[PDB]
Order: C-alpha cells, then sequence, then structure tokens
C-alpha cells in the first residue's frame, strides 16, 4: 500500500472537505481529524473517495485549529 | 440574443443578458469598460452548477463560482449529503457509542459489552459496577 | 500502525473562503440609494439553524460595494449601504464579502451584478 | 516523574512499588487482587529472588499509615523474547502470593480488551504515567508518589519529530511514545514498570508501562512505553496458568 499524498483544505464558508491523492487501487482510506490537545475523531471509515466531509467536526468551534490525518488499510 | 427587428431595440442588460443571453461583446457593448464588463461576466459566464442539484437527502445547493456548497439535513453530511450519519454506527465510529467493550457484527446491529466487574445497561451501551471496588474506578473521588 | 500522511493545519476562521454574495435588493429613497446584501448563510449551525457569515465573523467582517467613468465604491459593517447617486442615471451594483484582517483569502468573489 | 505534580493520596490507587531486599526497585500496575503488570528490565540484576515485595496503597515513602499492603512475589513472568540489557518486549506480569484487599486506597486498574485498546484507548490523548523515579534527569528519586499527564504519540510522528542518535534503539510495534520534546515533563528512571493509564468514558485503563528514554525530558526525544496492547492474549492465558516452583518464568510469547 502507499500513503495518500497532496492533503488538501477545501472549504467555502466552513464547508471543509479534505482532498488527497491518490486513487486507491486494492486498499481503503480513513481520516482522523484533532485539535491539538483533543483526541482524535475517525470519520469516513474504509472510503474509497479521495476526500473527506469533516464539515461537522471543524464547525464545533471555527476558531481552533485542526490537523488531519490519512491512513492507508490494505484491501 | 438577436434576430433582425429585435436588432432596432437600443441596448438593454435586462434584455440582452438576463432576457435572453448574451455573448462577452454584448456586455462589452453595454459597460464599455472592460473591467466593469468582466466584472459583470465573471458570474454570468461561470454556470449554476447547482443546476444538477448534486445536494442529496433533501439538501440545499448554493452556487458559487465554479463549484457549489451543500447545506444538509442534521443526519447527513458529506459533500452531496450522500452520507447518512445512521448508518455509521461502527466501532471505529467513536467505539460505537459503547461505554467500554464494543463488537462490531454484519448484517446486524453492533453490540457493546463491559469489563470484568461491570454489566451492561437497559440502554445497550452503559455499564455499571458489580462489585465494590471495579477496577479503573477512583473511590476518594466517586 | 498503518501508513498514513498529516494533512497541513487548519483554522477554519482564517482559512475558510468567504463565499460569493447575492445583492438582495436596492430601492430609491429620494437622492439615495440603499443596496441590501443578502445574508449568507454558513455551515456553522447554533441549535437547528444555520448562521450567517455575520454571525460568525461580526464586526470582523464588512460588505464592500461597487458601483457605477471609473468605479465608485462603499464599505459597511453591516449588510447594507447608503449611497449618493445623481438623478436621472441608472447605476450598476456588485458587492463583496471582506476580512479586512485577514492577509490572505481576504476576499470573496464578486456577487452578480445588478442595475437600476 | 519529571515536572509532574504529586498526585494526591488515593488518587493513584493502582500505583504499586517493587522491592528487592527492601530497597525500591521499580513501579508497577494493580490490574486485579493477585496481578502486578511491571516491566521486564527491572529483573536484570535480580539476584535474590524470594526477597521480592509489592507494596500497595503507598504514597509517602517517608512514613506509614493504614493504608499501605505489602505482598510477597510469588512469581516474575516475562516474554521468552525479551533480551536482558535490550528494550524489546519489556513487560513482567507478577503475581502476589496472597491477594490484597481492595480498598479506597487499593484498587486495580482495568486491563483492556485487544481491540478495544488499538482502535479506541490508543486515540484518546492524553493518559497518566507515575512514580516515585527521578525528578531531573540525573537528579533524586520523589519521597511522595508523583504523576504527570503525557500526550500519545504514533511511532511515525515520533521517529520524525525526535532528534536523530547514534545507536538509539528501535521503536517497535510492542512500543510507543508519548511526552513532550521541549525538555519539560516526561518520566524517568526508577518510574520504569508504572503505569501509563488512559481514561474512557468514566473508566481507567492500563495502556503502557514505563519503559525507556533517552535521559530523562532531553529536548528532542519522548519517554518511550511498552504497548501493552499487543500482549493482552499473553497476560490472560498466563494469569490462568497455574503455579511452578522456581519464582521466574520465562514464557514464550506468543
Ligand atoms: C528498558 C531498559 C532499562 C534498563 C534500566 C534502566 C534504569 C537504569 C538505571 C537506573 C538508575 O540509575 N537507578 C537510580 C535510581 C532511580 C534508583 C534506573 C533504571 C530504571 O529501570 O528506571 C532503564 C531506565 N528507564 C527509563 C524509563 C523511562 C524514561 C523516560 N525518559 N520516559 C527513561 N528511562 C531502562
Ligand atoms: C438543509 C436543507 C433549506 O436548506 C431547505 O431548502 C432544505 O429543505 C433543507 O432544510
Ligand atoms: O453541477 C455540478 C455537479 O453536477 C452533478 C453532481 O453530481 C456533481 O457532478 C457536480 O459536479
Ligand atoms: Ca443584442
Ligand atoms: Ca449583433
Ligand atoms: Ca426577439
Ligand atoms: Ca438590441
Ligand atoms: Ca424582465
Ligand atoms: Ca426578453
Ligand atoms: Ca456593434
Ligand atoms: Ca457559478
Ligand atoms: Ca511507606
Amino acid at each position: 500500500t502507499v500513503a495518500a499524498y497532496n492533503l488538501t483544505w477545501k472549504s467555502t464558508n466552513f464547508k471543509t472537505i479534505l482532498e488527497w491523492e491518490p486513487k486507491p487501487v486494492n486498499q481503503v482510506y480513513t481520516v482522523q481529524i484533532s485539535t491539538k490537545s483533543g483526541d482524535w475523531k475517525s470519520k469516513c471509515f474504509y472510503t474509497t473517495d479521495t476526500e473527506c466531509d469533516l464539515t461537522d467536526e471543524i464547525v464545533k468551534d471555527v476558531k481552533q485549529t485542526y490537523l488531519a490525518r490519512v491512513f492507508s488499510y490494505p484491501a | 440574443a438577436n434576430a433582425f427587428l429585435e436588432e432596432l431595440r437600443p441596448g438593454s442588460l435586462e434584455r440582452e443578458c438576463k432576457e435572453e443571453q448574451c455573448s462577452f461583446e454584448e456586455a462589452r457593448e453595454i459597460f464599455k469598460d472592460a473591467e466593469r464588463t468582466k466584472l459583470f461576466w465573471i458570474s454570468y459566464s461561470d454556470g449554476d452548477q447547482c443546476a444538477s442539484s448534486p445536494c442529496q437527502n433533501g439538501g440545499s445547493c448554493k452556487d458559487q463560482l465554479q463549484s457549489y456548497i451543500c447545506f444538509c439535513l442534521p443526519a447527513f453530511e458529506g459533500r452531496n449529503c450522500e452520507t447518512h450519519k445512521d448508518d455509521q454506527l461502527i466501532c471505529v465510529n467513536e467505539n460505537g457509542g459503547c461505554e467500554q467493550y464494543c463488537s462490531d457484527h454484519t448484517g446486524t446491529k453492533r453490540s457493546c459489552r463491559c469489563h470484568e466487574g461491570y454489566s451492561l445497561l437497559a440502554d445497550g451501551v452503559s455499564c455499571t459496577p458489580t462489585v465494590e471496588y471495579p477496577c479503573g474506578k477512583i473511590p476518594i473521588l466517586e | 500502525e498503518p501508513l498514513y500522511e498529516n494533512s497541513p493545519e487548519f483554522t477554519p476562521y482564517l482559512e475558510t473562503n468567504l463565499g460569493q454574495p447575492t445583492i438582495q435588493s436596492f430601492e430609491q429613497v429620494g437622492t439615495k440609494v440603499n443596496v441590501t446584501v443578502e445574508d449568507e448563510r454558513t455551515l456553522v449551525r447554533r441549535n437547528n439553524t444555520f448562521l450567517s457569515l455575520r454571525d460568525v465573523f461580526g464586526k470582523d467582517l464588512i460588505y464592500t460595494l461597487y458601483y457605477w467613468s471609473g468605479k465608485k465604491t462603499a464599505k459597511t459593517n453591516t449588510n447594507e449601504f447608503l449611497i449618493d447617486v445623481d438623478k436621472g442615471e441608472n447605476y450598476c451594483f456588485s458587492v463583496q464579502a471582506v476580512i479586512p484582517s485577514r492577509t490572505v483569502n481576504r476576499k470573496s468573489t464578486d456577487s452578480p451584478v445588478e442595475c437600476m | 516523574i519529571v515536572g509532574g505534580k504529586v498526585c494526591p493520596k488515593g488518587e493513584c490507587p493502582w500505583q504499586v512499588l517493587l522491592l528487592v531486599n527492601g530497597a525500591q526497585l521499580c513501579g508497577g500496575t494493580l490490574i486485579n487482587t493477585i496481578w502486578v503488570v511491571s516491566a521486564a528490565h527491572c529483573f536484570d540484576k535480580i539476584k535474590n529472588w524470594r526477597n521480592l515485595i509489592a507494596v500497595l496503597g503507598e504514597h509517602d515513602l517517608s512514613e506509614h499509615d493504614g493504608d499501605e499492603q505489602s505482598r510477597r512475589v510469588a512469581q516474575v513472568i516475562i516474554p521468552s523474547t525479551y533480551v536482558p540489557g535490550t528494550t524489546n518486549h519489556d513487560i513482567a506480569l507478577l503475581r502476589l502470593h496472597q491477594p490484597v484487599v481492595l480498598t479506597d486506597h487499593v484498587v486495580p486498574l482495568c486491563l483492556p480488551e485487544r481491540t478495544f485498546s488499538e482502535r479506541t484507548l490508543a486515540f484518546v490523548r492524553f493518559s497518566l504515567v507515575s512514580g516515585w523515579g527521578q525528578l531531573l534527569d540525573r537528579g533524586a528519586t520523589a519521597l511522595e508518589l508523583m504523576v504527570l499527564n503525557v500526550p500519545r504519540l504514533m511511532t511515525q510522528d515520533c521517529l520524525q519529530q525526535s532528534r536523530k542518535v547514534g545507536d538509539s534503539p528501535n521503536i517497535t510495534e510492542y512500543m510507543f511514545c508519548a511526552g513532550y520534546s521541549d525538555g519539560s515533563k516526561d518520566s524517568c528512571k526508577g518510574d520504569s514498570g508504572g503505569p501509563h493509564a488512559t481514561h474512557y468514558r468514566g473508566t481507567w485503563y492500563l495502556t503502557g508501562i514505563v519503559s525507556w528514554g533517552q535521559g530523562c525530558a532531553t529536548v528532542g526525544h519522548f519517554g518511550v512505553y511498552t504497548r501493552v496492547s499487543q500482549y493482552i492474549e499473553w497476560l490472560q492465558k498466563l494469569m490462568r496458568s497455574e503455579p511452578r516452583p522456581g519464582v521466574l518464568l520465562r514464557a514464550p510469547f506468543p
């Protein structure tokens, strides 16, 4: 498997979408998002898409700073 | 749009562009300023990406430049509100709402369990102590 | 642990793009004209209801108005403009959402144009 | 513990103090009335296997109160894969000759199931580590139990954020980093074998064991802990095992 790359933030009026590469070939993805001191929250579980809507997580506190991570899983 | 005998009609942005559909020259051709023309042409010729009604499950679309934004109903999320939040009750998702242990079951609802010393409540997700001193609890604070 | 990659940091309030606004209306009150900007709703919800961009930014947000031989600009701390106009002349309008304190992505795209 | 605070009496009820011939050896974690989880390296230089004592309900080493309970250690179980002098598989399961009595000051920490620990507890940011270890890299040990809050890091980040060091031990799948790299807080020598406890929806669980690290609170480094989730099956089977003649038992792993 290969790690996702080119993670990009796409956000307008807070509708926030994380996008990445590349198209999944025999592997799925799962995204996790967190605030500097908060726990990691999982989203878009084992999706085959190359984007993930994180809107519902960032609108909890628009002034916070978030970090996301894209995991690659085989199969 | 122009079809001889509507040419006689004097310039009209309303007519013109709103009205019928116009060309850049035609906006030219009304605004004069370059500047001013592009300003108008920026949105006018960008198209309504919402025409394809991309927002699903009762979502609302809001056009943008070369894109759109979907406002989803509470039980949905995703670029196009395609994601059903109700279909996400799995253990990897915040432990499946389980207080202690979570067990996934394809074809059926996930199930919650508890550590020795505790028992599952009727709410199907909470664990309560079955002994005086269960593990993982601090007496002097309880 | 699986293979993964971290994303750049993201601070919504400071980086989210401002959406395209739309001129709700415009009327004449003698020699002046009022230009009202539609409330731009966001994904932020305040207990079952989408908050407007102003609900979120408050004073951090202003709206700029372009009207018209160059252009004439006007700015407001609200969603309304009250400009002076010459009688018998038809003006055109265009608004833009702005967050002055931002160094980048400080402005939204212009709204569609509307003329008297 | 470096940069931590005193653990209020009774608030670190699962903390265990191990003694060999009466002297402070290492920390440990009580998981039920007869079993204590500690670190394998703590027994590298042990020669008198019958002089091993576990103290529960301890707080202030300078004085004794009615909350302290001592139990002779009847068996020390370590993975046969563990190599003395090294850092991998740094875990030990201890059997108390007689169970301790659970009280307001003596309570076991919950040993979690493997999956719950890997997909849920592993993502809870902060966890608590404690002990009577050194207060400073080369300093003296603590008289009163010290506790500290530390954030967990996935190995990849730990490696990318740590200052490259000559022949540093590899961070295996049986370990995980936690702490700060700014030289302000970290567990330390003497805290080894102690708990890295994670709080989750009203219950605490054992997720790590103080194991090793570059000095203590050294800029560019993180404390390293034994990844308990990898030994759940191993621990359960052994706790159901029958006692043996000798104290030390090098048990096969997996
Ligand atoms: C894992 C192998 C290993 C073997 C021996 C020691 C060892 C060597 C020497 C002394 C010592 O000088 N005793 C003096 C006094 C305290 C009684 C104590 C220990 C120990 O077991 O703690 C350590 C050290 N362990 C750790 C644990 C966590 C950190 C961290 N920064 N998070 C750093 N070192 C590690
Ligand atoms: O109009 C734009 C939209 O069209 C239809 C949607 O399904 C999606 O393709 C989006 O691009
Ligand atoms: Ca024409
Ligand atoms: Ca023509
Ligand atoms: Ca016609
Ligand atoms: Ca005409
Ligand atoms: Ca008309
Ligand atoms: Ca017409
Ligand atoms: Ca012409
Ligand atoms: Ca458009
Ligand atoms: Ca004492």
